[PDB]
């Protein structure tokens, strides 16, 4: 029993050391990768939601059609979104309307990378290569 | 007025002799001449009105240029309280050579040096007086959002929680704040108007409130008997730049701690207190701010008050339930001592809107004087007055450093001083007793049928407005009346009353409307009746005390009151941790063990979705332990030899936490 | 702390001991690395030394784990087991490890000394992770051996807050960097063992240094601090990002009617647009360095990061951009060191501009739309990894020609490296061919380009210019004064001086010589701007004054002559010592 | 359980924004905090989703912070 | 076993005293460091005092005591106004000089909440939304 | 506090209180100095004195570490131990003390009163680290002996060019040259301040 008491003391010290090492290793691991873990968790949840507006804006931002300022909520507020392609323009822009964030905006002003105001007439399949992409569309909620 | 003018004794006397000419009691403009603690209240209550006709730049510390080893310091050698008048330090050394640790600490704590050195400030964000700006650029402090614990939320939603239309829905989140949080929350001191409390009634509410505090004992203690709870807590400003409170409780011997304490008993030490933003889970988006007081103040206030303050927290069955646990059948004992034989019980609970930012200066001084009636032997009278002056200079109305800038605190209790729960308890009992006095006097008098209560009202008016000396016989009689018909239970601002219903309906004891009136004319806040509750059936306890609802369950062979929390609170505490290492889970099983200990009573709730929270926590603890063993068996080849976590996912361990045996 | 195995990427906690870079290793992989090589020391969360009061047995094949400590064969407890058993070395994650057979190459990479010419070829054809590890350890070994230090020893220990310093006279001293470590080398005879890693930052008073240590033992009288290790920043990004072919230009928006001069490269700009990373190989002075600018002008809306290993290439790119691109919307990045002169004509240190220029070692952790890496011939795998780790860009363009001089590789002194082993991109170009090619000289006269179109290229290089006849070949012996281990040729520079008065059109030429001391002393003798062969790669010069100093192996290599002479826009004067080089060039005999 | 899911996605999104140093631009952190606190204190799911869209538009607007392609391909 | 098992308690007591002694030596080393820091802070504030104006105002006092709240108001050489919105700016510090505390201050700098300099011509009624309020204007006594 | 041993620069927290300047010593050196010569007073972070309610013992070798204090033989608790033992004196860093047999010349430098010329000639042969302490104790002894001199005072207003002096009788008069200054003392009804040096 004298020997068994020392065996148990050593065993208990070993268990304490194992627990402390596990806590330290996992804490440093969890702190090390927090930005990447948080972003991946964000997008996992954001896909789990499966909303129409969030999916639309995310799928557009993947192609390069990102908004240059916070999407406004109040009616008749100004949104500036960059459009990088004629296909992205065609899918979203119809006539002088603009389908974005599962809402219909009214185009006010289309400018180019040259900062020269262009009109919706010039934006055509045949004429599309002439325009200096990416366009910037300034529109108002409707 | 002359900018340099700070002594308005002649003006105060002229005002008193012009308006309150025939008021026959004496009036000492400088409260330092007062005969006792019932003459400090009177003269301070006059000063709190006469000080609203004098410039606001004239108050605060009175600096003076001294010389230390030939170099000129500017140090505060007094104070000019709006209530206590001009107070002068008794130990001023105009020519010193060496600065010991005590003197260095004193000269670094007080705001004279910092304010004089720093820039001038003009802050248009707040209406409160702004003294100085220490840095060259103002600092804006934000509050980060909570860290989501996705594993637990996924487990919960897989256990059928958070469904649409459930009765247990998340309501407690970690709210974030922009850079205008600290100064838009310090700005709520604008609700603290200069209130001139009725004096012939306050000087009787004081006697009754003191009777409430008669079971206790207190006094001064040596520096070697003060026990600090946690020594790693911050040390205020400017001491937080060089260490925590441990550094200053170790660097200073006991001899030079008693030296500082005995220095404060005949001197005033103005002090700066930071305003720290609180990062904690809450149900409303307003920022929560706490006043971090310096160490030069906390050390001495502990040495002064701690004997009484730890005698309050070691007495069971009294009005002030502080130090009484809600475990091991403590909640039942509290709720059954509240029902101390009141004839037709009805439970009541009020709420103080902006309790710590609207509390008038007169009543905070009253609380500080009621807590200091235990120094009848240890302290002389000047010692007690200078201790009161130190409390007022460091807590009540002192410089507040809100993001790299010193403003002036108009008043109201700072919620981080050495005596915050107990001072507020004294306040709460004061308001309750004032409500009772108003309700009893304002009653008609010819409609009162009980011939004893009619004579009691008669003698109450006589003892208020026709006597100048206490009438201890009648004070005892009224105190017995209150404890027979108005049993109270007070925790630091939160009260449950078991008032007699027949008397309250007749008007012989305070009701909700009486409390609303008393708060209107002694706090300058309107107590809406939509936040104060009344319970007509004792078989289901107070509706809400200390944020814990109460329910009568069956244990063994008898019935007991169990406190259960808000299920949303426990769920939001599990889901939203305030750190990234508490999100791991397997590291923190004690977190969930404690949360399950808190949420156990829900199992006995009739609402099944409420009772499911405890089992959710038990199942999550079981899963956490299982995956912890898996991870520790992969990180090694041998699992823990003696893993005694098998008892944390059985309800018996928690079931034993609400049983009276231990 | 835990990590990932280098050659299988499984979780583990076993660092090796005698590898320079202190790598992490798996269980089976560590057993195979320590059982087959001379590296024996192993570091778990605690070292694997013996735990007797006095004993030094580090060979993990011997030690036994008893209780919670490690004991040698002699000091073994009764109940224990050896570490090196069942094909593994005892450590964390014992039975969740998968080994790999790549230890055949990892052993060689961690064992060699980087002085031979087989070591470098091994470190360019292994797996990507082994490539990265080899480059990292090569940089560490270079910093340890080359220009290492003078043996420093503390005379006395004033205090643990500040140490004393004494540099040995005869050898230089490296400065403070927390990345530097000076191993403790009390070499008298008592326990000649590393007593910790230390770094030394001197104070502003007297002879004292506020050191920062990594061990808990006071300095002994005989203890010395020897620079036997440097901690390079651990790199993660692969040498080359995986290729992915597109079908249309994505992220880049082409222009129409870009210009007149860059009209020929339209198809190549499209090729850049349609691939992730593209490689352009072009003999010297054929138009790579303006091809980058034409790329810029063909994708005007695309943010561009021009980067290069040295400072001359980025400066040449700056010249051409200022000559072609809008000067206002450009920039130039300089390190906090600010040691060397830079190109101060754009808004300096403005990262967010649409045209950044930088050295690979001073890039910021940012993004881009295309990163043009210029002159990869001077790029080691470390530089490719750094640029891949710091700059996340849609398109990469690696422009360079391996035939020009490679990176220094100071340790390399035996054997010779083929062009296709300088780095990963050179291997890609010389193995499967460049993605773009443009051979036609546009800088130096037809005479000199005709000369060089035989030495290095098999007359596959065409010229579109006129022979200015200003290419003078002179044969002056040039007595050599081997002063500082860098040849100085006083008679040669004097002869240049005497023939520099005879040529009025060559007074503003540029001096080039393959020896630093000769270049530096040429400035005083005749006042011309001197530039060595190594740092003159990328710039364009009208009149060049070259002086081949000695018959040797340094100045006599064909590639260095190529890069030195092809920098002459209109004319050059070369002095020579080697006859064989004199045999095949086509210059004026003078 | 869709209302109690936007309230958690908003917390994660604001943590992500705070880790990209949006805290250093007060005019933008104020709007982000307003949208976060309004999503948390919401009853109708439509308002919560609309504010969620407006708040995620902050993260999508800055191009050099996240790499939307890599993060979206994996999911 | 009479002498042994007193050695274990003897060494246990000796170790306890030594560890306590180590702690007390460290405590008396932190006390000196904090004392030096406090002395340096006090003296550095001294060198910052505007001694001429402070002497001028304190010599006017009767007892030598003056309220602290005016020590800056009559002696501070630099004033910082924090402004929450444009109306307060126009009402308090319009132009390049203004009058506060019965003195004449000249605006030397203007920064926004992000510590970014703001030129005085950028603060207009129509340009107010584009500024990161509150504005901190720093002026010097004249 | 902690510092370096005067004669071996080893970390220590001992301090011979018997010396004039109270130099730092390590456990080995302190033991040697307190076992060789008459010095029997040592100062650790706390003084090595018997911390009994009433008692006066200061000899380290006659003290024992009892509980959390120091007690002598007369009233020590039954628990060991003697502070001085194993060729050491209890103190900090007992596992880093390096011995030094310079205790003889160290004792000669310390205990001597610098009267005879022998002390000075043996005060320059020592090493620099010990020579510094020798110089410091020389200066301290010089100052203490200077305090043990006969003071002076101006008799009255005598003249601007010259004065006359009255001295406290019974003590030697210091020599008066340019290398010997004196400080006036102003012990009047007000203060004791120094008005000038002559
Ligand atoms: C005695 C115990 C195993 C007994 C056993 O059951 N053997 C039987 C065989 C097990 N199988 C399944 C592999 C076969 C071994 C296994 C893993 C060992 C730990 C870690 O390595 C390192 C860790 C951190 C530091 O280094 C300090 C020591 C620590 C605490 C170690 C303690 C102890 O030494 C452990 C628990
Ligand atoms: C006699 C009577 C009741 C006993 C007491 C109660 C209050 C006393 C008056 C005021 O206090 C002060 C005032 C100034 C001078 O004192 C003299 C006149 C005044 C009017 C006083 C006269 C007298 O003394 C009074 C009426
Ligand atoms: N299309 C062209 N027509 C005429 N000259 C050109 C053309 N392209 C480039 N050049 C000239 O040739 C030189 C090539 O410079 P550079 O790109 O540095 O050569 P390389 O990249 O081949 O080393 C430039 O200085 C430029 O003036
Ligand atoms: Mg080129
Ligand atoms: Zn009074
Ligand atoms: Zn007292
Ligand atoms: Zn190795
Ligand atoms: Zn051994
Ligand atoms: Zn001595
Ligand atoms: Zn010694």
């Amino acid at each position: 029993d004298r020997d068994a008491a020392m065996q148990r003391k050593l065993e208990k010290m070993a268990d304490q050391a194992m627990t402390q090492m596990y806590k330290q290793a996992r804490s440093e691991d969890k702190r090390a990768k927090v930005t990447s873990a948080m972003q991946t968790m964000l997008f996992t949840m954001l896909r789990k939601l499966d909303n129409d507006a969030l999916n639309n804006i995310i799928n557009n931002a993947r192609d390069g059609c990102v908004p240059l300022n916070i999407i406004p909520l109040t009616t008749a507020a100004k949104l500036m979104v960059v459009i990088p392609d004629y296909n992205t323009y065609k899918n979203t822009c119809d006539g002088t309307t603009f389908t974005y964030a599962s809402a219909l905006w009214e185009i006010q002003q289309v400018v180019d990378a040259d900062s020269k105001i262009v009109q919706l007439s010039e934006i055509s399949m045949d004429n599309s290569p002439n325009l200096a992409w990416p366009l910037i569309v300034t529109a108002l909620r409707a | 007025w002359d900018l340099l003018k700070y002594d308005f004794t002649e003006e105060r006397l002229k005002l008193f002799d012009r308006y309150f000419k025939y008021w026959d009691q004496t009036y000492h403009p400088n409260c330092v001449n007062c005969l006792d603690d019932r003459c400090i209240l009177h003269c301070a209550n006059f000063n709190v009105l006469f000080s609203t006709v004098f410039p606001p730049t004239s108050f605060g510390p009175l600096v003076r240029k001294i010389f230390v080893d030939g170099v000129p310091f500017v140090v505060s050698t007094g104070y000019h309280f709006r209530e206590l008048g001009v107070v002068h330090n008794q130990d001023v050394n105009l020519h010193s050579s060496r600065l010991s640790f005590k003197e260095l600490l004193v000269y670094a704590a007080d705001p004279a040096m910092h304010a004089a050195s720093g820039n001038l400030l003009l802050d248009k964000r707040t209406t409160c007086f702004s003294v100085a700006a220490l840095t060259n650029n103002v600092a804006f402090q934000t509050v980060k959002p909570g860290n989501f614990n996705k594993d637990f939320y996924d487990f919960a939603v897989s256990k059928g929680f958070f469904k649409e239309g459930s009765s247990v829905e998340l309501k407690h989140f970690f709210f974030a704040q922009d850079g205008n949080a600290a100064i838009s929350d310090y700005d709520y001191y604008r609700y603290n108007l200069p209130t001139m409390c009725d004096i012939r009634q306050l000087l009787f509410v004081v006697e009754v409130v003191d009777k409430y505090f008669d079971c206790y004992d207190g006094g001064c203690i040596n520096a070697n008997q003060v026990i600090v709870n946690n020594l790693d807590k911050s040390a205020g400003f400017p001491f937080n730049k060089w260490g925590k409170a441990r550094l200053y409780y170790d660097s200073m011997s006991y001899e030079d701690q008693d030296a500082l304490f005995a220095y404060t008993k005949r001197n005033v030490i103005p002090t700066i207190t930071q305003m720290n933003l609180k990062y904690a889970i809450s149900a409303k988006n307003r920022a929560r701010t706490v006043a971090g007081v310096s160490i030069c103040s906390t050390m001495t206030n502990r040495q002064f008050h701690q004997k009484l303050l730890k005698s309050i927290a070691a007495t069971r069955g009294a009005t002030v339930v502080i130090g009484t646990s809600k475990f091991y059948g403590g909640w039942h004992n509290m709720l059954k001592t509240v029902y101390s034989d009141v004839e037709n019980p009805h439970l009541m609970g009020w709420d103080y809107p902006k309790c710590d930012r609207a509390m008038p200066n007169m009543l905070r001084i009253m609380a500080s004087l009621v807590l200091a009636r235990k120094h009848t032997t240890c302290c002389s009278l000047s010692h007690r007055f200078y201790r009161l002056a130190n409390e007022c200079a460091q807590v009540l109305s002192e410089m507040v450093m809100c993001g790299g800038s010193l403003y002036v605190k108009p008043g109201g209790t700072s919620s981080g001083d050495a005596t915050t729960a107990y001072a507020n308890s004294v306040f709460n009992i004061c308001q309750a007793v004032t409500a009772n006095v108003n309700a009893l006097l304002s009653t008609d008098g010819n409609k009162i049928a009980d011939k004893y209560v009619r004579n009691l009202q008669h003698r109450l008016y006589e003892c208020l407005y026709r006597n100048r000396d206490v009438d201890t016989d009648f004070v005892n009689e009224f105190y017995a009346y209150l404890r027979k018909h108005f049993s109270m239970m007070i925790l630091s601002d939160d009260a449950v009353v078991c008032f007699n219903s027949t008397y309250a309906s007749q008007g012989l004891v305070a009701s909700i409307k009486n409390f609303k009136s008393v708060l209107y004319y002694q706090n300058n806040v309107f107590m809406s009746e939509a936040k104060c509750w009344t319970e007509t059936d004792l078989t289901k306890g107070p509706h809400e005390f200390c944020s814990q609802h109460t329910m009568l369950v069956k244990q063994g062979d008898d019935y007991v009151y169990l406190p259960y929390p808000d299920p949303s609170r426990i769920l939001g505490a599990g889901c939203f941790v305030d750190d990234i290492v508490k999100t791991d889970g397997t590291l923190m099983i004690e977190r969930f063990v404690s949360l399950a200990i808190d949420a156990y009573p829900l199992t006995k709730h009739p609402n099944q979705e409420y009772a499911d929270v405890f089992h959710l926590y038990l199942q999550y603890i079981r899963k956490l332990h299982d995956e912890l063993t898996g991870h520790m068996l992969d990180m090694y080849s041998v699992m823990l030899t003696n893993d005694n976590t098998s008892r944390y996912w059985e309800p018996e361990f928690y079931e034993a936490m609400y049983t009276p045996h231990t | 702390a835990v990590g990932a195995c280098v050659l299988c990427n499984s979780q583990t906690s076993l660092r090796c001991g005698a590898c320079i870079r202190r790598p992490f290793l798996c269980c089976k992989c560590c057993y195979d690395h320590v059982i087959s090589t001379s590296h024996k020391l192993v570091l778990s969360v605690n070292p694997y030394v013996c735990n007797a009061p006095g004993c030094d047995v580090t060979d993990v094949t011997q030690l036994y784990l008893g209780g919670m400590s490690y004991y040698c064969k002699s000091h073994k407890p009764p109940i224990s087991f050896p570490l090196c058993a069942n094909g593994q070395v005892f450590g964390l994650y014992k039975n969740t490890c998968v080994g790999s057979d790549n230890v055949t190459d990892f052993n060689a990479i961690a064992t060699c000394d980087w002085t031979n010419a087989g070591d470098y070829i091994l470190a360019n054809t292994c797996t990507e992770r082994l490539k990265l590890f080899a480059a990292e350890t090569l940089k560490a070994t270079e910093e340890t051996f080359k220009l290492s230090y003078g043996i420093a020893t503390v005379r006395e220990v004033l205090s643990d807050r500040e140490l004393h310093l004494s540099w040995e006279v005869g050898k230089p001293r490296p400065p403070l960097n927390r990345n530097y470590v000076f191993t403790g080398y009390r070499v008298t005879k008592n326990s000649k063992v590393q007593i910790g890693e230390y770094t030394f930052e001197k104070g502003d008073y007297g002879d004292a240094v506020v050191y920062r240590g990594t061990t808990t033992y006071k300095l002994n009288v005989g203890d010395y601090f020897v620079l036997t290790s440097h901690t390079v920043m651990p790199l993660s990004a692969p040498t080359l990002v995986p290729q992915e072919h597109y079908v249309r230009i994505t992220g880049l928006y082409p222009t129409l009617n870009i210009s007149d001069e860059f009209s020929s490269n339209v198809a190549n700009y499209q090729k850049v647009g349609m691939q992730k990373y593209s490689t352009l190989q072009g003999p010297p002075g054929t138009g790579k360095s303006h091809f980058a600018i034409g790329l810029a002008l063909y994708y005007p809306s695309a943010r561009i990061v021009y980067t290069a290993c040295s400072h001359a290439a980025v400066d040449a790119l700056c010249e051409k951009a200022l000559k072609y691109l809008p000067i206002d919307k450009c920039s130039r990045i300089i390190p906090a060191r600010a040691r060397v002169e830079c190109f101060d004509k754009f808004k300096v240190n403005s990262t967010l501009e649409q045209y950044v220029f930088c050295t690979v070692n001073a890039l910021p952790e940012t993004t881009a739309d295309i990163v043009v890496f210029d002159e990869i011939s001077m790029a080691t795998n470390y530089d490719l990894s750094v640029v891949n780790a710091r700059l996340r860009a849609k398109h990469y363009v690696y422009i360079g020609d391996p035939a020009q001089l490679p990176a220094p590789r100071t340790l390399l002194t035996k054997g010779t490296l083929e062009p296709e082993y300088f780095n990963s991109v050179c291997r890609l170009m010389k193995t499967i061919g460049p993605d773009m090619f443009l051979g036609t000289c546009r800088r130096c006269p037809a005479e000199i380009v005709d000369t060089v179109s035989a030495l290095v290229y098999d007359n596959k290089l065409k010229a579109h210019k006129d022979k200015s006849a200003q290419c003078f070949k002179m044969f002056y012996k040039g007595v050599i004064t081997h002063d500082v281990s860098s040849a100085i040729n006083r008679p040669q520079i004097g002869v240049v001086r005497e023939f520099l008065t005879r040529n009025p059109a060559w007074r503003k030429a540029v001096f080039i010589s393959p020896y630093n001391s000769q270049n530096a002393v040429a400035s005083k003798i005749l006042g011309l701007p001197t530039q060595t062969v190594d740092s003159s790669q990328g710039s364009e010069y009208d009149y060049v004054i070259f002086t081949q100093t000695t018959e040797t192996a340094h100045s006599c290599n064909v590639n260095r002559f190529n890069v030195a002479i092809t920098r002459a826009k209109v004319g050059i004067l070369c002095i020579m010592s080697d006859r064989d080089l004199y045999d095949k060039l086509q210059f004026t005999s003078l | 359980s869709k209302m109690s899911d936007v309230k958690c996605t908003s917390v994660v999104l604001l943590s992500v924004l705070q880790q990209l140093r949006v805290e250093s631009s007060s005019k933008l952190w104020a709007q982000c905090v307003q949208l976060h606190n309004d999503i948390l204190l919401a009853k109708d799911t439509t308002e919560a989703f609309e504010k969620m869209v407006s708040l995620l538009s902050v993260l999508l607007s800055m191009q050099g912070a996240v790499d939307i392609n890599k993060l979206c391909e994996e999911m």
